[PDB]
């Protein structure tokens, strides 16, 4: 039903910003709490964000704390992500996700960074 | 009370009044000066060097001051015998204990990293040398062995803390002997209700501040660890979740605790009335003979029965609410996790910090209802004290 | 209790022969000729099912056997208490145990669970750790309910055996009022000598039950420990480091606080002086002079002080063993961890077993606290009745 | 200490296997001598372990009962037999010792088709 295209590719340089989007299309999901998932190239997916319904509480994974800034829009029915100053650790592939009866997982974006 | 301690009534109140004057000039607007004028940094290590950093001997300056001046206050206005055993004393005891809290913190926090490696040890074979798990029990033994010493001289003070209160109510009651002999029980008055009851209101003093500091130590380390809990079970997302359901649940528990317990006590008391009553028709007859009768101590000890079986019929309520509390728990630190466990917010040291911190919460309340069990006794003791000192006044 | 003497004394044979019939050709044959397998569940559907009903049944059977006996060879009036009501309070600590024993070996299902979620995010749906723990509380709940139920029939037996010698104590007042106390020892000491005696003899079959309940476990989860951390690889190492460091803490207890029960006795000598000195100053006037109370609370102050000087180096040795203790679990299991033979299940069943040896070996310690109390109480029972 | 493993090959489905961990350097008789696989895109799992002497087995809790090791310490190696192998063990089987340091073996490449 509820489906996640992210726009804003990556290809950017080191110590940069990037905004990443998650337009959802289908079922509302003004109710739900969307998460922003990362995968390293060759590791395992990673949380990186989270955001609630009404976007006032937004919980960020330890390790970007302070950098990236998670905020929602419930009226084009959006979540996106800012990034701040990237390290090259933040070479990934970036995912949606959110539930909604089953999960909903978006196409991933490459983000790459190059130092 | 005015035995030991100088005039008890002002004492307790001022003694109040003074800790939250210093609570509100260091935990607020006020309390970061010296750090500022001193250069305390804030960044306080996980091993055993927090105890002596530059932040901790601040505070440690800090309250020696506070209690100083206090101190100062209290032998100028009313100068007292035990003066260096009640006012000194009793801040040494109240500090020992938060020491202790702290160094409990500190293990909690150790937690965390000690488990994330366990975590990326046991995530791929060899990939965490064994050197590795070594230091991490190297920084345990550190903080360990300091609870080792402090914790050993605490119950040393304590003991002997408690002992000169008895002493300073014994030298005061063997002072008026010859008008307070005529009293009865008098023998038993001065020799054992005397530390009985110093010994009952100084652990429940130290259980009480314990369980406040406890509580007061880990709500901060809760609302900090509850930025990587974002979905609660069942409810959804709360803000504050975490700490919320943790404050419900134990608030919660306790609360029905005490409601299936309310009369718990009053049956306590009445057997012992009974009981009591038993004993002293037992006494007429052992010099009487003619008092203990075979239809008097069938009686008395048919109301023994009775009032005891009341009290097996009523604890086995309390010990189902107890009991279902317990088990319930040990599973439900976990339960508040499971959306986290499943969506990979936290980690394993995330997990076991915060399954810690209810632990050692809701052993601190487990503490507190252990004092209040004996608080019947503590009462029974008091109220005989004071009727015993009632006619001598 | 008929005969308490040889009671006691055939009942452990009784129980030792059982025990030897059980666990030996008779208890695999009352298996085959019943249908039983050695498939026990995880979940408290093992509480049932032939395996334990045949040992529920065998149990009833020789309880049953032994009381036979007893009331046959010298009925008393309290058999329904003292021969059923001890067998089916050891039977509720054994089932106590047996639960124990089973949430242990849940422990590892959960957290092998637990670390496949933690390994990759939304891999283990949330479900799968809703059942997991809807295993859980059907074994808790019967722990929740068979434990309120001993507590309950536990405490009506220890009033019974109180009611009993209160039966013979008050029969026989006549001949036993002269004695000085007689009112403390009929009322007082019957409730703590009946419920210190009961507590104790509770605390150690439970400790028995417990170390040989998670004896064979620990020794079929030490096949994963091959390497013990720095002595190397030891054959069974897991088990007997454990059982080393369980007596050796409990040996370094029990000779630290050897002087303990002397220094605790010396203060209870001292202060019944104290209170005789004070009874006898009660209705006189010669007597509390301040020349012998002075000297009297001044032994008190020395055998007091003496006992806090003592337990000082006690709660060293205690608090020590019990610090270390919080870690030597999973030190233990250090070269596993990294070499990766064990998962989180498995370390999490290790250390729950260690911790509740841990918990056996302490009961006999712990046991001290009160062993002085009832062993006065004991002594005040006896010297009581011998008078008559 | 360089361990050479010469046991691999192709197997089908229902078959018996030996590998073996030919050590050339230190002599490892006081060494525990250790059996991992890395399965196919996953992870290196423990498989075996062995004593100095070849008297104390220890098995994981998959292939525990079918999988057997043992010692031959008079050439310096360690055999696994591997028996009734499931099609899920298909793998690249190394040997592990430590004599001061770690020392790898190179793998062997057992594939089983069903
Ligand atoms: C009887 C004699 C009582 C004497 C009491 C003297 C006044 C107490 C002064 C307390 C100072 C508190 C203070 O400085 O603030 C601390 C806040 O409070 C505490 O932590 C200590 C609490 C003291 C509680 C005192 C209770 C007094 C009650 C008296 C009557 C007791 C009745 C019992 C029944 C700050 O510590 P923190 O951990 O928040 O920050 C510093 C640390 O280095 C951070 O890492
Ligand atoms: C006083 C009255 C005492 C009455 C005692 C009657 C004899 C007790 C008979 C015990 C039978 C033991 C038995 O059948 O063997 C069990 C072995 O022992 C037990 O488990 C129970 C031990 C009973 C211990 C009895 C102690 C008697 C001591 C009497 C004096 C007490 C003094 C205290 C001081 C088997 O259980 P298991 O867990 O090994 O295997 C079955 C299970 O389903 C497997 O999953």
């Amino acid at each position: 039903q509820v489906q996640l295209v992210e726009s804003g590719g990556g290809l950017v340089q080191a110590g940069g910003s990037l905004r990443l989007s998650c337009a959802a299309s289908g079922f509302p999901v003004i109710a739900n709490v969307m998460y922003w998932y990362r995968q390293a190239p060759g590791k395992e997916r990673e949380w990186v964000a989270a955001i609630d319904s009404s976007g006032e509480y937004a919980y960020y994974a330890d390790s970007v704390k302070g950098r990236f800034t998670i905020s929602r829009d419930n009226a084009k029915n959006t979540v996106y992500l800012q990034m701040n100053s990237l390290k090259p650790e933040d070479t990934a592939v970036y995912y949606c996700y959110v539930k909604v009866g089953s999960h909903y997982w978006g196409q991933g974006t490459q983000v790459t960074v190059s130092a | 009370f005015k035995s030991f301690f100088p005039k008890p009534g002002t004492f307790f109140l001022s003694a109040f009044v003074w800790a939250l004057i210093a609570v509100i000039f260091w935990q607020a607007g006020g309390g970061d000066w010296v750090a500022r004028i001193t250069g305390a940094s804030g960044q306080i290590p996980i091993s055993a060097a927090r105890f002596w950093s530059l932040d901790f001997l601040i505070f440690y300056a800090y309250y020696i001051v506070c209690v100083g001046l206090f101190a100062l206050f209290w032998f100028i206005y009313s100068p007292h015998r035990w003066q260096y055993w009640s006012i000194l004393g009793t801040a040494l005891i109240i500090f020992v204990t938060w020491f202790l809290v702290e160094v409990g913190v500190a293990v909690n926090a150790w937690y965390a990293p000690f488990y994330d490696l366990i975590q990326t040890a046991l995530s791929s074979p060899h990939k965490v040398t064994i050197e590795q798990f070594y230091r991490e029990v190297g920084v345990f033994l550190g903080i360990a062995l300091i609870a080792v010493v402090i914790s050993v001289l605490n119950n040393f003070f304590v003991s002997h803390y408690v002992f000169r209160w008895r002493t300073a109510m014994n030298e005061y009651y063997m002072a008026n002997w010859q008008q307070l002999r005529h009293i009865e029980g008098a023998a038993q008055r001065v020799q054992e209700d005397t530390m009985r009851f110093a010994s009952t209101l100084e652990n429940m003093g130290v259980s009480f501040i314990n369980a406040i500091m406890t509580l007061i130590a880990f709500l901060p380390v809760l609302v900090t660890l509850s930025a990587h809990v974002p979905e609660l079970p069942i409810i959804g997302h709360i803000p504050y979740g975490l700490v919320i359901a943790a404050i419900v649940w134990s608030l919660m528990g306790t609360g029905l605790l005490a409601v299936v317990g309310i009369k718990l006590p009053g049956l306590e008391f009445k057997n012992q009335r009974v009981e009591a009553a038993y004993r002293k028709e037992l006494v007429y007859g052992e010099d009487d003979a003619t008092r203990a009768t075979p239809p008097t101590v069938r009686e008395l000890f048919s109301a023994v029965r009775k009032n005891y079986f009341r009290l097996y019929f009523h604890y086995m309520y309390f010990n189902i609410a107890r009991i279902l509390y317990l088990q319930v728990d040990n599973v439900f630190g976990l339960f508040l996790l499971f959306p986290s466990i499943v969506a990979g917010t936290i980690t394993l040291g995330l997990m076991t910090q915060i399954t810690n911190v209810f632990g050692q919460v809701r052993g601190a309340f487990q503490y507190l209802i252990n004092s209040w069990t004996t608080l019947v006794e503590l009462m029974s003791i008091y109220k005989r004290l004071r009727s015993f000192e009632h006619e001598l006044d």
